[PDB]
RNA sequence: CCCGGGUAGUCCUGGCUGUAAAGGAUGCGGGCUAGGUGUCGGGCGAGCUUCGAGCUCGCCCGGUGCCGUAGGGAAGCCGUUAA
RNA sequence: GAGUGGUGGCCACUAUUAUUGGGCCUAAAGCGGCCGUAGCCGGGCCCGUAAGUCCCUGGCGAAAUCCCACGGCUCAACCGUGGG
């Protein structure tokens, strides 16, 4: 169920069990990176990436195709761009919930009586607090590293 | 949350059971069911069993005999000594020589007939007759 | 701790008055010609005791057990209850 | 090929079903319509129908009950117990009277036919006490609980009613050799029929 | 209610301690343990 | 049966009416779907399945 | 000799001695004896003939 | 047994059945008690048991499980009325179990003991304790429950010689069915003596519920119906 | 208790108190176990249409009601929205 | 039956303390609601380790007390020699 509401939304993808990349598929692994690399450069998040490369460049999901450096492990937008340099130092879903609480916090000071709106706020926070910790104990975060609102 | 894959698939073959169907599906599969249901049809309790592979951790379609009383798993997993068998025995089995528990041993999943043959024992997982 | 106490030898019925018991029990004195109840009850017991050996040893296996079988079978044999040929059941 | 055209059948208003369905009737069903009324297949009418006649005829000829609670069934059942010699009660089933021997009327059959399952509720219900083997008419509507052959018709019209009896009663007469070809059973359908 | 809790192999400790906690709820073990009768009986314990 | 799930949505191979070249898309656009040389609209996004404005060729599997 | 214990053609469980079960010739081909117990009958499950092969209540 | 072959042949030729079955076993095509179990047949007509199971009009094979009385308000007083439970059985593998009412005990007894014989059904016995292997049909075979109203009913086997380990009720509803030794558990309110009896009746029935494999029947000496030398 | 009047309070701003038959008298997460029939939101298919963000029918997912099978219960009753 | 009754205490009765093995809509009993720290419970596959766990074998856990067979007091209670 949902994390906090506890409602039993269902609604997902359903990807085909398949190996190896269609055959109507033309483009090369070199192709891909490219196009990964330019559509970053232009400001997109990394889920918007794929999004755009399935709908308009006709590729399905990159994890099609081995890591020709790596053969152990296939192909993903974060590691192509890792590659090249222009991965993110924070990671996106702590960013986006950052950036949705700086903007939320703001608004209460003007309506301090809005309570409603302020569980919300608590809500948002305890999902951070999850994500830093988990963060915290796989490395992709300094361990000094912490979250003040006051900031 | 899910917690044991086990328990899900002995429960759902003897509510299955109940009512007459032929044939199930366990959703997530796993090496540890392979081994349980490769003991139960070496004891004619069901059919033939295949596995099937989608993306994710794979199904496992069994064929029901009608031919199972009860079915269900032990928790929590119980050491058990060599040499005593005959109490878990009246735990859980209607009769002296009434279904199998079935042992996780470091020589396998096995009856606790073949353990006691063996003289070893192990971790009871579950019980049916 | 406490030190060993003596115990009797015999076991008394949980309910005193029970109508079936009662009958059975004065058939057997009036027959056996015996001087009180706690006589008879005496010999209950013994045989009690020797059915609760041989349940006791179906349900063994080991060294022990067969060394103790055969004693329970050499005894009863012995006092001439059983026959030269009788088995455990 | 088949007892019947299929004109006939679609005239007679046999593939007509009702507004409601039933997940175990589904195995029968046709189609379904732009305004919601479901469609029978009329080809396994025609097989049930074949079978049926078939397994009725090793039967002793008294020992077959037919009933209809509806009134569009009853002379369609008293007609068909004329002909074929079985017995048929139209209108109200008294309770009782396959339980209690102490009715005037106690009477034990070894097969019994139902018009409806939904309208003769109390005779299958009696029926399944004393274990006899059930042969009904099931619509689009009914359950296939307690039947053991089914045959799937439009049970609440006149003319079909009517043509479904007159084709069984024609199959049992052939089957159990009282008639030497299909063409000698020589009774028009309208005698099955209510008038007006 | 769910299931009877707490039935993990290794959560011994809180299931002594509840089955400790609920017991005192039982009035005669309460006045044996606390000896309640010996502290309001004139007759001191003595059967006569 | 149903035990393997598998997608409602299809890929498309579809021809730009103005510039006339052929890229192949989604049939559940979640952006606005755009030829990659002339730059005209080929595909607009809705609640469901999307609006296709280009001519279709072919049903890739 | 003992007696045998008839046994449902469905399921293949055995008949208690006072449930509501039936038996009756196939209606086919009418060599065979079809045996159909209480639950089978009560949740209208399939059966098939073991000499024709014809099938369904 | 003597006594019962004459009175069963004088029970026959002075009967008028009224049933289908009735008519099977006047007419000789059903000639054994077993023959008219598992097939569906009602059973509505005392005389069949008189004739397939003389025996069980011996007095030692009834039982007056219990006697009480019941009052029904009005106007003009108190209306009494009398049930008696009731049992019979062949004390080898049929049993029945029956409750009657009545104005006065006499005509209640009787109804109860006819109603006893049509509610009859047939067991299973055998030997299935751990510490007794004797594939003897003196205990059930395996554990069984049942249960009615508040009370739950669980029947274990027992060694060759242990008894009947059970209420009063219980001990007189086994042993008309032919069985020596039990040990047994119990929950609920046993004080209530229809539930009890009621209870006890449906494990026995329930024998026949439990899926077994052919080598099971040789290894407990699974008997159904008379142990038959 | 009924009738004519009437203070605090009921209303707004800043605090404190933390209580109800605050009741679905039913703690929360996961898997499984016949059907039938209404209604709300989204999606898909077909047919109409005054071309309307319109109407009718069928299916999938998520909510919200009723009747009911196996099973449960001292019973009232609950029954894939489980007791 | 040379004993048989009264009073107090412990166990059983009792699944009225419930690990085996109880309950919480209407009978005693779900915090007015939610967020979260310790604790407990935790999805699928591959490689390693061997702490838990299982098997074999050395050194220990006095005697008395308990169970079994044989032997000595007339048998027994009791005592001795062996096996547990
Ligand atoms: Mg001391
Ligand atoms: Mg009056
Ligand atoms: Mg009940
Ligand atoms: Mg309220
Ligand atoms: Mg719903
Ligand atoms: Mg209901
Ligand atoms: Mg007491
Ligand atoms: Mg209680
Ligand atoms: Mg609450
Ligand atoms: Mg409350
Ligand atoms: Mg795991
Ligand atoms: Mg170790
Ligand atoms: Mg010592
Ligand atoms: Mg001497
Ligand atoms: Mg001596
Ligand atoms: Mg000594
Ligand atoms: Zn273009
Ligand atoms: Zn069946
Ligand atoms: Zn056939
Ligand atoms: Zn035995």
């Amino acid at each position: 169920a949902r994390m906090h509401a506890r409602k039993r939304g269902k609604s997902g993808s359903k990807r085909p069990p398949r190996t190896a990349p269609p055959i109507w598929l033309e483009y090369t692994v070199e192709d891909i990176e490219n196009l990964v690399v330019k559509l970053r450069k232009e400001g997109y998040s990394t889920a918007m990436i794929g999004t755009i490369l399935r709908d308009q460049y006709g590729i399905p999901t990159v994890k099609l195709f081995r890591d020709p450096d790596n053969p152990n492990r296939k192909l993903t937008i974060t590691r192509i761009l890792e590659k090249h340099g222009l991965a993110p130092e924070i990671p996106e879903d702590l960013m986006f919930l950052i950036k949705r609480a700086v903007n939320l916090r703001k608004h209460l000071e003007q309506h301090p009586k809005d309570l409603h709106s302020m569980r919300g706020l608590q809500l948002i926070e305890s999902k951070i607090r999850r994500l830093v910790k988990y963060y915290k104990r796989k490395g992709k975060l300094p361990k000094d590293w912490r979250y003040d609102p006051e900031q | 949350t899910l917690l044991d894959p086990l328990a899900n698939a002995l429960s759902h073959i003897t509510n299955s059971e109940r009512v007459g169907k032929r044939e199930v599906y366990i959703k997530p599969a796993s090496k540890l069911i392979g081994e349980v249901l490769r003991v139960m049809q070496k004891y004619g309790y069901i059919g033939e069993f295949e596995f099937i592979d989608d993306g994710r951790a794979g199904v496992y379609r069994v064929q029901l005999l009608g031919k199972i009383n009860k079915a269900g798993a032990i928790k929590p997993r119980f050491p058990v000594k060599a040499r005593d068998y005959e109490r878990w025995e009246k735990r859980f089995l209607p009769a002296f020589e009434f279904g199998i528990l079935i042992v996780s041993t470091s020589q396998g999943v096995m009856s606790h007939k073949e353990a006691r043959e063996k003289g070893i024992g192990g971790r009871l997982i579950a019980y049916v007759y | 701790g406490d030190p060993k106490r003596q115990r009797k030898k015999y076991e008394t019925p949980p309910h005193p008055w029970i109508k079936e018991r009662l009958d059975r029990e004065r058939v057997l004195m009036d027959k056996y010609e015996l001087k009180n109840k706690k006589e008879l009850w005496k010999h209950e017991t013994q045989l009690k005791n020797f059915r609760r050996r041989a349940r006791r040893l179906l349900a063994a296996r080991g060294k022990q057990a067969e060394i103790e079988r055969e004693q329970l079978l050499a005894r009863l044999k012995r006092l001439g209850l059983l026959p030269e040929d009788a088995v455990l059941d | 090929e088949y007892l019947v055209p299929l004109d006939q059948y679609l005239a007679a208003g046999v593939h007509i079903g009702t507004q409601q369905k039933t997940k175990d009737m589904k195995k029968f069903i046709y189609r379904v319509r732009q305004d919601g009324l479901y469609v029978l297949d009329v080809r396994k009418t025609d097989e049930r129908l074949k079978v049926a006649g078939k397994f009725l005829a090793r039967f002793d000829p008294q020992s077959i009950l037919a009933v209809s609670v509806r009134l569009y069934g009853q002379k369609p059942v008293k007609k068909f117990g004329e002909v074929t010699g079985a017995r048929a009660i139209p209108g109200r089933f008294l309770p009782g009277t396959m339980t209690n021997p102490a009715v005037k009327n106690f009477f034990e059959p070894d097969v019994i036919i139902i018009t409806d399952p939904r309208a003769d509720h109390q005779a299958m219900k009696e029926a399944i006490e004393i274990g006899i083997p059930i042969v009904a008419l099931v619509d689009t509507e009914n359950l296939l609980s307690y039947v053991d052959l089914a045959i799937p018709t439009n049970n609440k019209g006149r003319k079909a009613l009517a043509l479904i009896y007159w084709i069984l009663a024609r199959e049992i007469l052939y089957n159990r050799g009282e008639i030497s070809s299909r063409e000698e059973f020589k009774i028009p359908v309208e005698e099955f029929e209510m008038k007006i | 209610p769910g299931k009877k809790a707490p039935n993990g192999e290794f959560a011994g400790r809180k299931l002594k301690l509840k089955r400790k906690k609920f017991r005192w709820s039982d009035i005669r073990y309460k006045r044996r343990v606390l000896r309640l009768k010996e502290k309001s009986d004139p007759l001191e314990g003595a059967p006569q | 049966r149903n035990v393997i799930p598998m997608p409602r949505s299809r890929f498309l191979r579809v021809k730009c009416i103005d510039c006339g070249n052929e890229q192949i898309v989604f049939s559940h656009p979640a952006t606005r779907v755009r030829c990659n040389v002339c730059g005209a609209t080929l595909v607009e996004p809705t609640g469901g399945k999307g609006i296709i404005r280009a001519k279709i060729l072919e049903v890739l599997e | 000799l003992k007696f045998e214990i008839p046994v449902c053609t469905s399921c293949g469980r055995e008949i208690t001695p006072r449930e509501h079960a039936t038996h009756f010739v196939c209606p086919n081909c009418g060599e065979a004896i079809i045996w159909r117990c209480e639950t089978c009958r009560l949740l209208a499950k399939p059966y098939k003939c073991p000499k024709c092969g014809w099938e369904g209540p | 047994s003597q006594e019962w072959k004459e009175y069963a042949k004088r029970v026959l030729d002075e009967w008028q059945p009224k049933t289908k079955l009735g008519m099977l076993v006047k007419e000789g095509q059903i000639t054994d008690i077993h023959e008219i179990f598992r097939k569906g047949y009602q059973i509505k007509e005392p005389e069949i048991i008189d004739v397939l199971l003389p025996e069980v009009n011996a007095r030692e094979n009834q039982e007056i499980l219990d006697i009480a009385l019941t009052v029904r308000m009005t106007d003009s007083g108190r209306r009494v009325r009398f049930r008696v439970l009731a049992a019979v059985g062949n004390r080898d593998g049929y049993v029945g179990l029956g409750i009657g009412h009545g104005r006065e005990v006499g005509i209640a007894i009787r109804k109860a003991i006819n109603y006893a014989k049509l509610n009859i059904i047939e067991i299973k016995r055998g030997c299935g304790s751990w510490e007794c292997r004797c594939r003897r049909p003196h205990s059930v075979p395996f554990t069984v429950e049942g249960k009615e109203g508040s009370v739950r009913v669980k029947l274990i086997p027992g060694p060759r010689g242990l008894g009947l380990v059970i209420g009063d009720v219980g001990k007189k509803i086994l042993r008309l069915a032919g069985i020596q030794d039990v040990w047994s558990q119990t929950l609920g309110e046993t004080r209530t003596t229809v539930n009890f009896a009621k209870a006890v009746f449906n494990a026995l029935y329930n024998t026949n519920k439990v899926v077994v494999t052919p080598e099971m029947i040789e290894r407990y000496g699974i008997v159904v119906g008379r142990a038959m030398p």
